[PDB]
DNA sequence: GGGCGCATGCTGCTCTAGGAGAGGTACACGGCGACTGCCC
DNA sequence: GGGCAGTCGCCGTGTACCTCTCCTAGAGCAGCATGCGCCC
RNA sequence: AAAGAGGAGAGGUA
């Protein structure tokens, strides 16, 4: 909604399967934001490398993550001066759409945000006491599943740092990156984007959105409901000349 | 029994020969795949055959 | 020569057993024309064991790939994607057209300067 | 025959990994919002 | 241009309590105890 | 000073 682009456009940057045009330059084709492809790109990489003029001017074609230089491209203050200018002549399903846009943009302005918070560069990593590792099995361990997908993060993380250490062929390493992408959006949320995690039996994983989600969540197994002290539990029968107060305790 | 009502499949969906069929199989079968007569005969066979 | 250098994703400790296993097939199956060299680059760097001695071990510089120098042609593609403890070659992905799964993945050799650095 | 040396099956230490399907497929049911086809 | 109509994917589906079992991963590499052959 | 950690199946009682 903030870059007003279609999800499928966004979800092929991401993912490494499609090129966004950062920077037209002096070209009569190219157009700001237009999504490629590698045969294309094979074009125009042939047109501007053939040593020819009029085309020096800086094409900026990046098929990567490339999200965080096109959030931070966008004034706040003008789009926003620009849709409430274009509502007015406007209706219909055209109307609405153009509102919704302008409802986000007001809100990054009043809580003073920066749309490219939403790309991640640092990780947090929960305290070690509530993911306990556990000493049952007489030799062997007990199995967390927390524990599994930071283990996973870390080394795909260590792998790619390495690779970049040593200039490897720029074939390999995009590679990498997708793994960690998919390794953190596993960690983060498991099966939402693509195919789930699976652990030693076809079972998969538990993330950090499965322990805030549905009945067996936190919210409503452990703060609307709980276990107590000073309480018991027993079978009941009929006693007769008793009052309407009173009641009988083993 | 009924060969009048097989004619319009064939001609609203064209004839083929063996290797133009098993062409298509594979097309359909594995879409981005490069199709081949071969292949889609290994499909066939490992598929109902084998 | 229109023989190309490609890289090849493999299973985890597998990559001998690929090479060992890919060559006899195509030296069996008389298509050595097509698939010519097949390699694991190594690099021996110091292997410091538990007192000051360096063993001076051999370690892969790619943990995961294998060069190829072929000519790629539909059959030889078929061979190669064939070969057991083989994931997918190395290239740009494409979309999957119907449901959830990868995609197609087409080929793409290393570059001249590339090939030329990793083999000194 | 007997002690010793070598081959070998058994088993415990280790580490590492972690990718991607193989196929375990085809398999409930209602409500609501977000794209896309083919025509007027 | 302007859509209707159709289709696809995500959300949801009462409460307390009792008993039995199986599992925390799996494959490579090296140490070891055993079996068998050898020279005196 | 010490003492139980989770998970998954199957079967029951209000
Ligand atoms: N799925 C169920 C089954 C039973 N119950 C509880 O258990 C009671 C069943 O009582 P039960 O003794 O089995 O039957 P009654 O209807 O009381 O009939 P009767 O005692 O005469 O056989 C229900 O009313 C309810 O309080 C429940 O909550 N949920």
């Amino acid at each position: 909604i903030l870059l007003d682009m279609p999800l499928r456009d966004v979800e092929q940057i991401v993912y490494f399967n499609s090129y966004v045009v950062l920077n037209p330059g002096n070209h009569s084709e190219l157009q700001y934001k237009q999504l490629l492809n590698e045969d294309q790109w094979m074009e125009i990489e042939d047109q501007i490398y053939a040593e020819e003029s009029d085309l020096e001017g800086i094409e900026v074609g990046i098929g990567a993550e490339a999200l965080q230089q096109l959030l931070q491209d966008l004034n706040l203050n003008e789009e926003s001066e620009k849709l409430r200018q274009e509502i007015a002549e406007s209706k219909g399903q055209k109307r609405a759409k153009l509102i919704k846009r302008l409802r986000v943009i007001d809100n990054f302005i009043g809580t003073e945000s920066r749309p490219e918070w939403m790309v991640l560069n640092v990780i947090p990593v929960i305290p070690p006491d509530l993911r306990p590792m556990v000493q049952l099995d007489g030799g062997r361990f007990a199995t967390s599943d927390l524990n599994d997908l930071y283990r996973r993060v870390i080394n795909r993380n260590n792998r790619l740092a390495r690779l970049q250490e040593i200039l490897a062929p720029e074939i390999i390493v995009r590679n990498e990156k997708r793994m960690l992408q998919e390794a953190v959006d596993a960690l983060i949320d498991n099966g939402r984007r693509g195919r789930t995690v699976v652990g030693a039996n076809n079972r998969p994983l538990k993330s950090l959105s499965d322990i805030i989600e549905g009945k067996q969540g936190r919210f409503r197994q452990n703060l609307l409901g709980k276990r107590v002290d000073y309480s018991g539990r027993s079978v009941i029968v009929v006693g007769p000349n008793l009052k309407i107060h009173q009641c009988g305790l083993p | 029994r009924h060969p009048e009502y097989y004619q319009k499949t064939i001609d609203k969906e064209g004839q083929f020969s063996e290797d133009e069929a098993l062409m298509e199989l594979y097309r359909k079968l594995r879409p981005g795949e490069p199709p081949t007569v071969s292949g889609g005969q290994q499909l066939l066979e490992s598929r109902f055959f084998d | 020569e229109k023989a190309r250098w490609y890289a090849v994703q493999v299973a985890s400790g597998c990559e001998k057993r690929v090479k060992a296993t890919l060559e006899q097939r195509v030296q069996t199956l008389d298509a050595a024309n097509r698939i010519l060299q097949v390699e694991i680059p190594e690099t021996p760097i110091v292997k410091l064991k538990k007192d000051g001695s360096r063993q001076s071990a051999e370690e892969k510089v790619f943990p995961g790939y294998v060069l190829v120098r072929m000519i790629l042609d539909d059959d030889a593609w078929q061979i190669v994607r064939n070969t057991p403890h083989v994931i997918n070659f190395v290239g740009a992905e494409q979309k999957r057209p119907y449901g959830r799964g990868r995609g197609h993945v087409k080929p793409m050799p290393l570059s001249p300067g590339e090939v030329g650095r990793i083999f000194k």
